[PDB]
């Protein structure tokens, strides 16, 4: 099952916002607007912002499912490497099978598809408080893109979508992700190599 | 120079590298080996929990090839010639090497092992074979 990777801005204007940390070597995570690719570190927190043109009704569902960049590999699911699942890195809320987890927000749920084994995270839409223009969610990648077996050295595309309490598509966006140990280094291997 | 120290270090490393998730690592007396095997394996299982001492030690350094080496090596020197610290030292590298191949990083372990093996025979070996290292470790571990 290949999810609809269509840029659905919708009426609410579901735009994706990321922090521009730069091309510094010493960084936990950085986003490249040159290729719409986000570079993250292992087990590090990645702040993602929801640039909604129109404020959606509080209580909506933010669903995030990651697929592979390669079209022929989109039929596969992004999983962990051989020595990672049996690591027992579960805190009690986050399962050891899920690669993508949520931090900061205690309201975190994991949607495990039993049709194609699609691992996806789903969190309720948090109301933007004073000073918070864009809903910033903390996403944590518990694996690297080079992790053999799972990602197997393949770039992934994380589909961030926003559905209502029932499941109506209000907005859907997507971006490429590359998780390693040095975002600044790997960024210079792609972005600085395409310009 | 039998290189018993240099041999044991790489032997234990290769032993842990044979855990799970290894590609290139598959194709390419005082009973110190047994002593390190038992204690090291029991420690490894605690380090392979991801959220262990490794996370606070390495913390995913933006230079996991040379900076990681100094970090691990300095840890030993943070105590000195301590038989209790040497166990943790081996545990750090042991668990790290597994995740280095498991995550197909390569450069991580490939570089650290190279520098380690160099300094090992360069200063560590003649140091251990004089002051006391694994030889004295067995004395209190399996000969006491």
């Amino acid at each position: 099952s290949v999810p609809s990777q269509k840029t659905y801005q919708g009426s609410y204007g579901f735009r994706l916002g990321f922090l521009h940390s730069g091309t510094a070597k010493s960084v936990t995570c950085t986003y490249s607007p040159a290729l719409n690719k986000m570079f993250c570190q292992l087990a590090k927190t990645c702040p993602v912002q929801l640039w909604v043109d129109s404020t959606p009704p509080p209580g909506t569902r933010v669903r995030a499912m990651a697929i592979y960049k390669q079209s022929q590999h989109m039929t596969e699911v992004v999983r962990r490497c051989p020595h990672h699942e049996r690591c027992s890195d579960s805190d009690g809320l986050a399962p050891p099978q899920h690669l993508i987890r949520v931090e900061g927000n205690l309201r975190v749920e994991y949607l495990d598809d039993r049709n194609t084994f699609r691992h996806s995270v789903v969190v309720p839409y948090e109301p933007p408080e004073v000073g918070s223009d864009c809903t910033t969610i903390h996403y944590n990648y518990m694996c690297n893109s080079s992790c053999m077996g799972g990602m197997n050295r393949r770039p992934i595309l994380t589909i961030i979508t926003l559905e209502d309490s029932s499941g109506n598509l209000l907005g859907r966006n997507s971006f490429e992700v590359r998780v390693c140990a040095c975002p600044g280094r790997d960024r210079r291997t792609e972005e600085e190599n395409l310009r | 120079m039998s290189q018993s120290n240099r041999e044991l270090v790489v032997d234990f490393l290769s032993y842990k590298l044979s855990q799970k998730g290894y590609s290139w690592s598959q194709f390419s007396m005082a009973a110190v080996k047994q002593a390190l095997r038992e204690a090291g394996d029991e420690f490894e299982l605690r380090y392979r929990r991801a959220f262990s001492d490794l996370t606070s030690q390495l913390h995913i350094t933006p230079g996991t090839a040379y900076q990681s080496f100094e970090q691990v090596v300095n840890e030993l020197f943070r105590d000195g010639v301590n038989w209790g610290r040497i166990v943790a030292f081996f545990s750090f590298g042991g668990a790290l090497c597994v995740e280095s191949v498991d995550k197909e990083m390569q450069v991580l372990v490939s570089r650290i092992a190279a520098w380690m093996a160099t300094y090992l025979n360069d200063h560590l070996e003649p140091w251990i074979q004089e002051n006391g290292g694994w030889d004295t470790f067995v004395e209190l571990y399996g000969n006491n």
